[PDB]
């Protein structure tokens, strides 16, 4: 995250850190006790699918304070329409091997109904994006969880105001074109969270852009509303052997 | 009332029904109050709420 602030410990309780062989891979969002939403592109180069770990209740990567909860990722589910190395349909649904325990520091974000999200949440101007990604383009990643408030643009306005792959109906732009404030590479898969009448909801997934906080460009986010029914169906399904599952979309 | 305007007055989710009828709903871990619009938590850690801020 470029241009944000430290998320006070416990104030981003749905944030997930994904590790591969103990190394920082991506972010994610907890949506109930065993399911995490992330970005499909986070998994393009995974060699050992069995060494993926999700950490909840994380804040400061330099210390262990006892609020952290680690789980193995038992399944990574990616829509059929996602093509590795590209931008469209950038979503993954992760099943944890064992539920996390809800606490003051570990709380799911609400996955909204599609109608509510399309008719109401999509017109909330500002939303929070968060992660342990780069604090500067070509810079070091954050040791403490960072958060940034970013405004959403209608896609026609994004294209007009930008100066790339297409911005599809499965995406939206958010942020600033003056190079001051953005999510970055290492934030990929993390939440774009939208407040409405006292409650927070998942509206986007940190997905892509042209360099981090590049003048003339906005961050691009997976438009989660397109995937609600897809996610809900999968969460009712039995686990299958093998970590990766490609599931038909729609 | 209709859900596309002002969220139908609902705090959370909204369904249109046959007639001038609207039903509000709440996410798991919440129940709908008698006003027919508001949602109150039924569990300790409902989704989308930040415990340390709810405590204050
Ligand atoms: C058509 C270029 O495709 C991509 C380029 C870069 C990425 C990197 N991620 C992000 C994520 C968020 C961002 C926000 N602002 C600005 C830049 C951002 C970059 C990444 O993970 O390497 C992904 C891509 O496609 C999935
Ligand atoms: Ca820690
Ligand atoms: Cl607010
Ligand atoms: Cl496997
Ligand atoms: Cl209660």
């Amino acid at each position: 995250i470029v241009g944000g602030k430290v998320c006070p410990k416990g104030e981003c309780p749905w944030q997930v850190l994904l590790l591969v062989n103990g190394a920082q891979l991506c972010g994610g969002t907890l949506i109930n006790t065993i399911w995490v939403v992330s970005a499909a592109h986070c998994f393009d180069k995974i060699k050992n699918w069995r060494n993926l770990i999700a950490v909840l209740g994380e804040h400061d990567l330099s210390e262990h304070d006892g609020d952290e909860q680690s789980r193995r990722v038992a399944q990574v589910i990616i829509p059929s329409t996602y093509v590795p190395g590209t931008t469209n349909h950038d979503i993954a649904l992760l099943r944890l091997h064992q539920p996390v325990v809800l606490t003051d520091h570990v709380v799911p974000l609400c996955l909204p109904e599609r109608t509510f999200s399309e008719r109401t949440l999509a017109f909330v101007r500002f939303s929070l994006v968060s992660g342990w990604g780069q604090l500067l383009d070509r810079g070091a990643t954050a040791l403490e969880l960072m958060v940034l408030n970013v405004p959403r643009l209608m896609t026609q306005d994004c294209l007009q105001q930008s100066r790339s792959p297409n911005i599809t109906e499965y995406m939206f732009c958010a942020g600033y074109s003056d190079g001051s404030k953005d999510s970055c590479k290492g934030d990929s898969g993390g939440p774009h969270a939208t407040h409405y009448r006292g409650t927070w909801y998942l509206t986007g997934i940190v997905s892509w852009g042209q360099g981090c906080a590049t003048v003339g460009h906005f961050g691009v986010y997976t438009r989660v509303s397109q995937y609600i029914e897809w996610l809900q169906k999968l969460m009712r399904s039995e686990p299958r052997p093998g970590v990766l599952l490609r599931a038909p979309f729609p | 009332l209709i859900c596309v305007n002002e969220n139908g007055g609902c705090e959370q989710y909204c369904s249109d029904h046959t007639g001038t009828k609207r039903s509000c709903r709440c996410h798991e871990g919440y129940s709908l109050l008698a006003d027919g619009v508001s949602c109150t938590p039924t569990v300790e850690y409902p989704c989308g709420k930040i415990p340390i801020l709810e405590k204050r």
